RNA sequence: UCACAAGGCUAAAACCUUAUGAAACUCCGAAGGGGCACGCGUUUAGUCCGGGAGUGAGGCUGCGAGAGCUAACUUCCGUAGCCGAGAGGGAAACAACCCAGACCAUCAGCUAAGGUCCCUAAAUGAUCGCUCAGUGGUUAAGGAUGUGUCGUCGCAUAGACAGCCAGGAGGUUGGCUUAGAAGCAGCCACCCUUCAAAGAGUGCGUAAUAGCUCACUGGUCGAGUGACGAUGCGCCGAAAAUGAUCGGGGCUCAAGUGAUCUACCGAAGCUAUGGAUUCAACUCGCGAAGCGAGUUGUCUG
RNA sequence: UCCCAAAAUGUAACGGAGGCGCCCAAAGGUCACCUCAAGACGGUUGGAAAUCGUCUGUAGAGCGCAAAGGUAGAAGGUGG
RNA sequence: AUCAACGGAUAAAAGUUACCCCGGGGAUAACAGGCUGAUCUCCCCCGAGAGUCCAUAUCGGCGGGGAGGUUUGGCACCUC
RNA sequence: CACCCCCGUGCCCAUAGCACUGUGGAACCACCCCACCCCAUGCCGAACUGGGUCGUGAAACACAGCAGCGCCAAUGAUACUCGGACCGCAGGGUCCCGGAAAAGUCGGUCAGCGCGGGGGUU
């Protein structure tokens, strides 16, 4: 699954900015691979919002 | 009254003792006293009356109690608890006591 | 009006209506479209109103009453606790609640007399009929 | 010195600092003697390796594991199923 | 009146002008969706004692009788419909509206007929032979009779599920 | 448990049908929250000993409550964020709201919130609509043949709703009530005849009469006409003290406003290129740590 | 003690209510036994309740006190 | 041990100042401004009834909706 | 657990309960029977308790019928709500995404499952 941040943490709850730290993004645009799993599933969920999410 | 048979069977602290538990059933004349096992849903050795009462009924007292202490070591039982089911302990069930009390 | 016994204070919080049919008693009736507190005398204003249209009979069915009661500054401070227990008791209204209902006056009859009662209201009214039968 | 009253009525100061609740739970484990609930009458009755203190406190006889049976309310049952 | 679709999510129908629907018996508790407008137009003169058949789209066809209905509180408007699958030989407790025919010799001197029961609870009445109505003469009433449920003249084979000393109409007097 | 609406009923209390309200009511009962195990899976903190502190006046907003008038830029808790200690864009200006967290350099590029007539960067964009009040660019109860669109009853070429000519009863000055009350200051009823039709009666009127017309009927026209409601945008309601204004100019020959679609502008955000720092692992100098240099990742309000 | 208190714990106000500053030699220990409030119908001083009798009866009673939880398989009531 | 001001300063303790003094505070009151608008001022809806008759020529019970910021306040924000 | 039934005793403690109705006596159990003692009634063998039959199956119990009441209870829909995003000066309201009642309706039920001993298939 393909994950990009596209809005700031800043302003948000703690815990969506825990789960963007926990997701290894760091910066807007910061984009990576992701695993297909619930549990990795789950936390791009809890952030659905802040990130454009591909397939 | 039926609350009395629950209060003693209450007061029968089942697994905290460790003990397996005696019952009685002297309201009529064919007292059936069982070894009931507290864990399983088991009756393990028991001794009735109907079954050759020796022309006694309520003299067969020690009769019961004997073929009961009997029954016990074939099987190997000597921890117990006796439960009076309503029966005010001194008559019928005082002997079945000491006659199982002296058998083993 | 009033209530005979009770607490004395209470609180306050709003969401769409609880317990209120269409059509209990009364063959037509009057619903609030908006929330509010409705005064003991606002409704007695509105019984009055309909009781002197309806002249003789007596048919009104006032289904909201206040119990609510609500409380007052006695002329400045704050220096002080809570206060004044007898300032007006009132009737939690909220939409779709039925406030009142009439019996055997016509279409006509009640469409006035509840055009009456609304002007007395501290809130937006609508006039309705029968078709409504959930559980009895 | 007046004629009216001693301590004056209609008052709203008065609380007290409380605790109580739940302390184990439903898949935790126990060390002999630890506290599992604080509770004010029999809400949850004592059941295997499952003390009660003065105080209605349900503490562990044994270790183990927390287990509870939901009877329907008022037969409620803490008990110590055993790990060894 | 005739159905269309049965999905769970009713996002596709709501910003349209149907109405949500069930129909139960035992055997088949089928999801449902109708439209408002004819439902209306109908059910306005059926209610409780009245049937029609519900032809699903592919061609099946059912008779059913209204259980309950749910309107929005803030609107008057319907918001889902509950029907329930007729037998064919014997049903259930219908309620029935209670009328009245002919003016009162109560009402004359200052008196007025209040309906008391606006809809009435009849065991074993039989299905098809469920009487659309239940007129009540009142001509013999005068100010301060009370018309209970067992003096009430029901339509052949029909029984009463209330109790028999229970006023369902009474003549009242001025003030 | 306490409060409470309509009726039954009985000697009220109880009980029955219908119908409700609850912070200190609960037959029930979520979403959520908390403990523990696992990590089945991504991350990078944690704890424990010891040195040095500072701080124990908080502020606003949303949400959940109390106090208060369901006032306050009010007060007091809970909760999340920002300001405090936060620069940068936006909101005219403007701690807090929206966007976004500034290592340094560039006369490079993409975006966010916001924007794209001119002041002022970038579409005087495209399509279907609505609103002519400057509404947009002060609130309400209430009020309105304002325009747009869906609906629900009805009368209708067996000739309606409106204008036009003629008529409009007789009992009966319905009774009662009264100083009178005669269609019209107030109760009961709204029954009857004649018929193309006329209600013991709508509004006005004099002191009651009369008067002047409508409900109902016919002739001539010739076509749709009327009443409730729904909902979009607009109208009235709308009076304050130095000079006025939506930031201005100005805009309907939309630069207002609902829905849709691209394109561009736009920050200290992301990117390009260079360069420095923090920590870390990976090389090597040196008798050993330890510190140099050296890449690569990473950090720097 | 209850409510506020936002279904964990905790949580403020000169917010809403109300108690405590003792008592019991048995109102403790243990072993036995007992089971309540109320209502209908029937009866001596009586007669609205009382002492008696049958029929309904999770408890609508009690628990030295305030309230909350709890409780009749007793924590209620009686005795060795 | 009403050390009850209940984490309890001494074994041992009241007033007054317009004759007053110093260190501070806009952390905090009086004035004024500000926010609010209960109170105050005004206006509007409805139409009981008053008006020989006729609600509206005048007047408007019970009730309802706003405006203003000139009152008494609330609150305590710059200014001690 | 060859099978029927009964007496004890469990797990389960209303889908197990109540009402109404029917069958069972001399196997078992129930009343019954007498009591001076053992033992017992703040009075009374009511209950405990002792000795025992007969007489009956009345009462109690066990078992069976039944859906009048209890109890259990969907599907659908709504309320409410975590997260995302807005409206209104306000009381208060809306949209997207999962979660999801209560009450009601359809309906389901006069339970199910052990261990021991006693008596039957003439
Ligand atoms: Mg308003
Ligand atoms: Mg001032
Ligand atoms: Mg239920
Ligand atoms: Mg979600
Ligand atoms: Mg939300
Ligand atoms: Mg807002
Ligand atoms: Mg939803």
């Amino acid at each position: 699954m393909k994950i990009k941040l596209v809005r700031s943490v800043i302003g948000r709850p703690g815990n969506q900015v825990k789960t963007v730290q926990a997701l290894g993004l760091r910066k807007i645009g910061d984009s990576r691979e992701v695993s297909d799993t619930p549990a990795v599933r789950g936390m791009v969920k809890t952030v659905k919002h802040l990130l454009e999410v591909q397939e | 009254r039926r609350k009395l048979r629950t209060r003693r069977k209450v007061r029968t602290t089942t697994a905290a003792s460790g003990r397996l538990r005696l019952s009685v059933y002297r309201s009529s004349k064919h007292i059936y006293a069982q070894i009931i096992d507290d864990s399983r849903g088991q009756t393990l050795a028991a001794a009735s009356s109907a079954a050759l009462k020796s022309g006694n009924k309520t003299d067969t007292a020690a009769a019961v109690g004997k073929a009961l202490a009997a029954a016990a070591a074939e099987k190997g039982i000597k921890q117990v608890v006796f439960d009076r089911g309503s029966y005010k302990y001194h008559g019928r069930v005082k002997a079945l006591a000491d006659a199982a009390r002296e058998g083993g | 009006k009033r209530t005979k016994f009770r607490k004395q204070f209470r609180g306050r919080m709003t969401g769409d209506a609880k317990g209120g049919d269409y059509v209990a008693f009364g063959d037509y009736g009057l619903i609030a479209m908006e929330p509010a507190w409705i005064k003991s005398n606002q409704i007695e204003a509105c019984r009055i109103v309909m009781s002197r249209h309806f002249r003789r009979g007596g048919k009104i069915y006032i289904r909201i009453f206040p119990d609510k009661p609500v409380t007052k500054k006695p002329a400045e401070t704050r220096m002080g606790k809570g206060k004044g227990a007898v300032e007006y008791w009132v009737s939690v209204v909220k939409p779709g609640r039925v406030m009142f209902e009439v019996a055997g006056v016509t279409e006509e009859q009640a469409k006035e007399a509840f055009r009456l009662a609304g002007h007395k209201l501290p809130i937006q009214t609508k006039m309705v009929k029968r078709e409504v039968y959930d559980e009895a | 010195a007046h004629k009216k009253g001693v301590g004056s009525s209609k008052n709203g100061r008065d609380s007290n600092p409380k605790y109580l609740g739940v302390k184990k739970f439903g898949g935790e484990v126990v060390k002999a003697g630890n506290i599992l609930v604080r509770q004010r009458g029999t809400k949850f009755k004592a059941g295997q390796g499952v003390g009660m203190g003065r105080d209605h406190t349900l503490f562990a006889l044994s270790d183990g594991k927390v287990v509870f049976i939901n009877k329907g309310k008022g037969a409620r049952f803490i008990s110590i199923e055993a790990a060894q | 009146m005739e159905l269309t679709a049965k999905p769970r999510t009713p996002k596709q129908k709501l910003d349209e002008s149907m109405i949500a629907a069930v129909a139960y018996n035992k055997e088949n508790n089928v999801s449902f969706a109708l439209d408002r407008k004819a439902f209306d137009r109908a059910f306005r003169q059926q209610s409780t004692t009245g049937l029609f058949d519900i032809t699903v789209e592919g061609g099946e066809t059912f008779p059913a009788l209204v259980k309950a209905v749910q309107m929005d509180k803030r609107k008057r408007a319907p918001i889902h419909v509950d029907f329930y699958m007729v037998t064919y030989g014997e049903p259930v407790e219908v309620s029935v509206p209670v009328h009245t025919t002919g003016r009162s010799q109560g009402e004359v001197q200052g008196g007025l007929v209040d309906i008391v029961v606006h809809n009435l609870q009849i065991v074993a009445p039989g299905p098809r032979r469920i009487p659309q109505e239940l007129v009540v003469d009142v001509t013999k009433m005068n100010i301060g009779d009370h018309i209970t449920a067992g003096d009430i003249k029901l339509p052949e084979g029909c029984t009463l599920a209330a109790d028999p000393e229970l006023t369902v109409v009474s003549v009242l007097p001025p003030r």
